């Protein structure tokens, strides 16, 4: 599997591990006028999941299942247990972590529902190589207090940088500074509108790279940016990869 | 899902140095001309696209006067092209009709310039950004070693150091044709040599050439599109201090960019 250990976590490691996230998730993808790759649809179940294993500074590792038609987690796998989110595809126990026992979680593997069980938010909550760690360990123990903000750190250092290099590159300025961070308008403005830019982007085919709806993404200034085309370096050198919306 | 045909959008074009086409004063009448202007809220600055390839504004659709080049674009009634294909926009932000291949140019950068359909040679003066946000992007651009271009030597040249958030030198503002300016000094623009001698990239006064359009492309290269090029760290290697332009090629990851604003 796909892996990335802090025995060698450095803005290079990381670097690659994202990239090469990326280039498993876009495995037969589709693609535009864009050129942003449109993630694989209708997959069956059988070859819906990708393994990525992580290592925390225990040498303890666990297995995330990423489902690769919308890169969120579906489920993982730490030591003889795995851990299903509330809305993995109901088929997904059959699948992976089959020689393991199985536990459903209390909620779903949104942001909305971890937030709502956490009691606490993405805005709140610090990202960077400790809390990378702190959260590979929680999970691994399945500790319940910090299951939740574990998922909102590894969901964010790993899903959304993937999805998008500016959140990728935040991740490194953290690496290499050894300074954290927590998510502002510009990063929060990009993982709330995934969906939503890969909807437009795809529509746009039909209106010469316009789009039906603008997307507000905010700048580091917290200033909004109506994208309401391609024609924007901040999504079209951005965004990694869409999920797939339209034919 | 009717979202994935939306049936119009209306939205501004914004072009060299910033300014928007324009529709010259207002006019409604049949080949009245097109401009640059000073971005605002009017209607004749207001651009409707439409699944048949028209972009309109005050009713009327967007179109070439002339089959050859150098003549002004203007609009017009939209029954007059009843039977045509219309306009295409490449990814780059090219505008151009697809029956004669003439494009969207502004041959000066001022205030009232006609704007005319002539031949694509991809220069920063027939790059155009379609949205309503016109402003500068300012950003850094982050490279090889996970370094920031900063603008060296009074504006002049151009290299990689270590980002630094406060440093003045490392912030570049994206304008609407494809130029990448100093952040604060507008009139310089990122450059590819005007000495066939050198493949060095340099910082000039922006004089929408070839020289000067820029795309950033999804596979995170800075590529320039009329010499068919690439951005790239001489010899992979940031402490020579030269980026020079390279037909694109995965070698190392010099050619690797990243846009963070
Ligand atoms: C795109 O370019 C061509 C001109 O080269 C236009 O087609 C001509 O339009 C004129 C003016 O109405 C007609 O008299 C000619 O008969 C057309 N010639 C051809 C070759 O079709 C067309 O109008 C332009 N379209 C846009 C949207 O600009
Ligand atoms: C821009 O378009 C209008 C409409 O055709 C032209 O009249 C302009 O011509 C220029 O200005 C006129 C007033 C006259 O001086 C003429 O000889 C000029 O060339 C034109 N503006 C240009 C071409 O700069
Ligand atoms: C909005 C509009 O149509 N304006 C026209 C018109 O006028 C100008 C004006 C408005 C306020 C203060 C001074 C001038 O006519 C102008 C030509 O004289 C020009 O077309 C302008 O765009
Ligand atoms: C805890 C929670 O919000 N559960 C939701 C549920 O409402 C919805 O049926 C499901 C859709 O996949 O998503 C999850
Ligand atoms: O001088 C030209 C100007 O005329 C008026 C109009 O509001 C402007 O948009 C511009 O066309």
């Amino acid at each position: 599997n796909l892996s990335l250990s802090q025995s060698n976590f450095s803005a290079d490691t990381y670097k690659s591990f994202i990239k090469n996230l990326r280039k498993q998730l876009t495995i037969g993808a589709s693609y535009g006028s864009a050129g942003i790759p449109i993630l694989k649809h209708s997959v069956p179940i059988c070859e819906r999941f990708l393994l990525v294993d992580l290592t925390n500074g225990d040498n303890e590792t666990i297995t995330l299942a990423i489902n690769v038609e919308d890169a969120g987690f579906a489920a993982y796998r730490a030591a003889d247990r795995s851990y299903f989110f509330q809305n993995a595809p109901p088929i997904a126990s059959y699948v992976i972590f089959t020689d393991t026992n199985q536990n459903i979680m209390n909620f779903n593997n949104t942001f909305e529902s971890i937030e709502i069980v956490g009691g606490t938010t993405r805005s709140e909550t610090p990202l960077g190589i400790m809390h990378f760690e702190a959260s590979i360990f929680h999970l691994f123990v399945h500790d319940e207090n910090y299951v939740p903000t574990s998922f909102l750190v590894l969901i964010q250092m790993v899903l959304e940088a993937a999805k998008f290099k500016f959140i990728e590159q935040k991740v490194i300025h953290s690496i290499m500074d050894m300074e954290d961070f927590t998510p502002g308008l510009a990063m929060l403005s990009l993982e709330e509108n995934w969906t939503q830019l890969s909807l437009q982007l795809q529509a746009s085919e039909s209106l010469n790279g316009v789009f039906g709806d603008s997307v507000s993404l905010y700048n580091s200034m917290d200033e909004p940016i109506g994208v309401d085309s391609m024609y924007y370096p901040i999504l079209t050198a951005n965004m990694a990869f869409q999920l797939y919306q339209c034919p | 899902n009717e979202q994935c045909s939306p049936q119009q959008r209306t939205t501004r074009i914004s072009g060299r140095d910033g300014l928007c086409v324009d529709v010259y004063g207002a006019l409604t009448a049949d080949g009245s001309r097109v401009i640059l202007y000073p971005c605002g809220q009017q209607q004749n600055q207001q651009w409707t696209f439409y699944p048949d390839n028209t972009i309109r504004s005050l009713g009327k659709c967007l179109a070439t006067s002339a089959l050859s080049s150098g003549s002004n674009v203007v609009i017009t009634n939209c029954d007059y092209l009843r039977y045509d294909d219309g306009w295409m926009v490449s990814s780059s932000g090219t505008m151009m009709n697809k029956s004669s291949h003439l494009v969207l140019t502004a041959n000066a950068a001022t205030s009232r310039t006609n704007l005319t359909g002539e031949n694509n040679v991809f220069a920063a003066k027939q790059a155009w950004r379609i949205g309503n946000y016109v402003e500068p992007i300012v950003t850094t651009i982050i490279g090889l070693r996970h370094m920031c271009l900063e603008a060296t030597d009074n504006d002049t040249n151009v290299w990689l150091e270590s980002c630094v958030k406060n440093k003045t030198k490392q912030y570049w503002a994206l304008y609407s044709d494809d130029t990448i300016r100093v952040n604060n000094n507008r009139n310089l623009c990122v450059s590819s040599s005007t000495d066939s001698s050198s493949k060095l990239i340099v910082i000039r006064r922006c004089d929408g050439s070839i020289n000067q359009r820029w795309v950033f492309t999804p596979q995170g290269t800075i590529s320039n599109p009329g010499y068919e090029a690439v951005m790239d760290v001489a010899q992979n290697d940031v402490y020579l201090k030269k980026i020079v332009l390279s037909s694109a090629t995965d070698k190392g990851n010099g050619q690797q960019w990243t846009v963070f604003y």
